[PDB]
């Protein structure tokens, strides 16, 4: 045939991921659409380098919706900097479901597809969203040729062929009626992973300040108290240990969200903050003066 | 199917209510009542002087 | 204007922005890239929200001579107006490396555009510090320390970084390092004493040179930097105070508590043996009875 | 944030049987190391 029927692998950056959150997110509920600027090499990558929100609209995503005089504009700005580059796809977000297409962004999504014969839509649902990176995906139209010719799974050959869900029921549905999903990568070059991490200048205040002296009395003081009635509690699990089934320890004398757990991790967590606290306080001492 | 009976409480998963796991257990107010009152531990021994 | 503004809070977005622009422009070996900086503003907590590049030339023979276009704000604020409400120019930013004198200048023009006093917000796309890189400031009058020449100059504003829980989840798990934003374990923590101290090194050396350069070079007069300097010196502890002597009861006190969190551990651990050891007896006896029980059963084959 | 639910009654003990005022009725899995001594009586509780 004269195409190969292939979705990318898609690259999202640093600069493009919290830009398309953001908006979403402040916009939402309320469907909301902007396009994605990148470039595209290969057949099997696709960059969405930059991205540009578009206008709300309450009558959610639509060909008949979208604000072209708003387009010519910004791509008339992007000529004055001297960063003109090519629409890549398009972005929106679902106002409050998970990842799928409705009907009428199908039709939003059919057009892009016509103006770059490889495109994606990458789908923000920000309020299902709570690692920064779930429920998102990409999503690319299906042909209704690739269905009854099965040409729709060259697209599972030629790169990794794994499909990460984020939503097992709702990808699923999309998945043979009107889509085919590929999984969605992140990159950064060392310039930006520098950038977006930052280096604090109160990270160097608070490590010369030792903390004061009478929230000290108090942490010592309650906390050696505490593991006194738990400190008991570790003789009267152990009275029998011989027995069998672990659950079994725990049922006998109420050894419930276990003493000897407990008692112990109160004993690494107390300890790992005053050795921490000595330290903060003969290093002040010892340098200033 | 077998393993399920009529009037047998059953869970269920996410929102296509696709059966999960079979409930055995049964959460009525009837049981709440007894669960106040416990097991006693009067014994007969205790009502001894009439056996 | 403004006589509100007294820290900028800046997102990650703006930083990366910002880095992108000056690279996206081809403009680097000490030229500038300036670009408007968008966002609220006429706030105590200044926020920028997001940037954009605008056109703009230099040239270092002269730099009573640049470029910015005039066309191209009015355009980028009312497209702007559209996809936020939050988002009006609030100032401009300087992509570096350091804070220029002409800087005043370019700043001059700006203010009639803005709503505001504008800001001049350094972004360094270099890295530097072991404070940040992003450094802020605003144009404001004064009085110098010569009690002659009442000259614009700026006026440092300290940044701490912030952004919205919306942004902030992408940031964490895109973040694929330790992290000087958060920290793990008592071994991180170690480091971060380590970190913090050396800062103070660096920091001194810059005051004490900073003094020589005053009495040798002979660099005017600032009785802002002696004036705070001289806080300093009476804010100083001393040895041998009443004061020192609280510490140490302090210091037994914490390192005693130490000493029996640790010796509990000690009996943890001493749990831990028991068990392998109870776990020891039961797996050697079971393991010989079934070698044991196995002869009987191959010795039924062999008889007939 | 969180949405207040009623406790009812454990079916399990790592897995429970709740009521909303969000107007349902849900079976949720009880998280680790918090207390089930105090999911016998029936009080108010918290589902995400």
């Amino acid at each position: 045939t004269g195409r190969d029927d292939t979705k990318e692998t898609v690259y999202i950056s640093s600069i493009a991921l919290l830009k398309m959150l953001k908006h979403g997110r402040a916009g939402v509920p309320m469907e909301v659409m902007g396009l994605m600027l990148g470039e595209f090499v290969d057949d099997y990558t696709v960059n969405v380098v930059d991205v540009f929100a578009m206008p709300q609209s309450g009558t959610g995503v639509s060909v008949e919706a979208v604000d072209d005089v708003f387009q010519a504009k910004m791509m008339d700005m992007l000529k004055q900097t001297g960063r003109d580059q090519m629409v890549v796809g398009w972005y929106h977000s679902h106002p409050g479901f998970g990842c799928w297409l409705s009907s009428v962004d199908v039709n939003t999504q059919k057009s892009f597809e016509q103006l770059n014969s490889r495109a994606v839509a990458v789908v923000v649902d920000p309020i299902q969203s709570v690692k920064g990176k779930v429920v998102i995906d990409a999503f690319r139209l299906i042909d209704t040729g690739a269905l009854i010719n099965n040409l729709e799974p060259r697209q599972t050959t030629s790169n990794t062929g794994l499909l990460n869900k984020a939503n097992i029921q709702a990808l699923i549905h999309g998945l043979n009626r009107h889509y085919y999903s590929l999984n969605i990568d992140y990159h950064k070059t060392a310039k930006e992973t520098k950038m977006l991490m930052n280096l604090h200048k109160e990270q160097w205040q608070s490590g010369l300040k030792m903390y004061d002296y009478e929230e000290k009395e108090e942490s010592n003081l309650a906390a050696t108290k505490s593991m006194v009635k738990i400190a008991e509690q570790y003789s009267k699990r152990i009275e029998e240990e011989k027995e069998l089934t672990e659950e079994e320890l725990k049922t006998r004398y109420v050894g419930r969200q276990d003493p000897k757990k407990h008692l112990s991790e109160t004993a690494d967590e107390t300890l790992e903050n005053n050795i921490v606290s000595v330290l903060t306080a003969g290093v002040n001492s010892v340098a200033i003066k | 199917v077998k393993d399920l009976k009529a009037s047998q409480r059953v869970c269920l998963r996410s929102d296509s209510y696709m059966l999960h796991k079979v409930l055995e257990n049964k959460a009525d107010p009837l049981v709440s009542l007894m669960m106040v009152e416990k097991v006693p531990d009067s014994t007969y021994d205790m009502v001894g002087g009439l056996t | 204007m403004s006589l509100q503004h007294e820290k900028v809070t800046i997102a990650p977005l703006v930083l990366l922005s910002a880095l992108d622009h000056y690279e996206r422009t081809q403009t680097k070996e000490n030229k500038r890239c300036v670009g408007v900086i968008l966002g609220d503003a006429n706030s105590s907590t200044i926020r920028v929200t997001n940037s954009f590049a605008l056109p703009f030339e230099e040239d270092e023979k002269n730099s009573d001579v640049w470029f910015l276009d005039h066309n191209y704000i009015e355009n980028m604020n009312e497209m702007c107006k559209k996809i936020n409400a939050k988002e009006k120019l609030i100032g401009w930013y300087h992509s570096g490396p350091k804070l220029r004198a002409s800087d005043l200048k370019i700043n001059e023009l700006f203010k009639k555009y803005t709503q505001n006093n504008p800001l001049l917000l350094i972004v360094d796309v270099k890295q530097q510090g072991v404070g940040l890189p992003t450094d802020a400031y605003v144009a404001i009058e004064q009085v110098k320390d010569d009690g002659t020449s009442t000259e614009k100059t700026f006026l440092h504003l300290p940044c701490t970084i912030e952004a919205e829980e919306a942004e902030e989840i992408g940031v964490e798990h895109l973040l694929r390092d330790v992290r000087d934003q958060a920290a793990g374990g008592l071994s991180i923590r170690l480091t971060n004493q380590l970190k913090s101290l050396k800062g103070l090194q660096s920091k001194l050396k810059d005051v004490v040179e900073y003094l020589d350069k005053v009495i040798n070079k002979e660099l005017p007069i600032n009785h802002t930097i002696l004036g705070k300097l001289q806080d300093v010196f009476n804010l100083l502890p001393n040895l041998g105070t009443p004061d020192d002597d609280e510490i140490d009861v302090e210091n037994h006190d914490r390192i005693n508590i130490s000493n029996n969190l640790q010796k509990a551990l000690t009996v943890k651990t001493n749990d831990e043996l028991m068990v392998i050891y109870i776990s020891n007896l039961v797996r050697s006896i079971i393991a010989f009875d079934d070698l044991i029980e196995n002869k009987i059963q191959n010795k039924k084959i062999q008889e007939q | 944030p969180l949405v207040i639910g009623q406790f009812l009654e454990p079916i399990d003990q790592n897995t429970g049987i709740v009521s909303s005022t969000t107007g349902m009725s849900y079976v949720v899995r009880i998280l680790s190391t918090l207390d089930r001594e105090l999911l016998k009586p029936s009080m108010s509780v918290a589902l995400h």
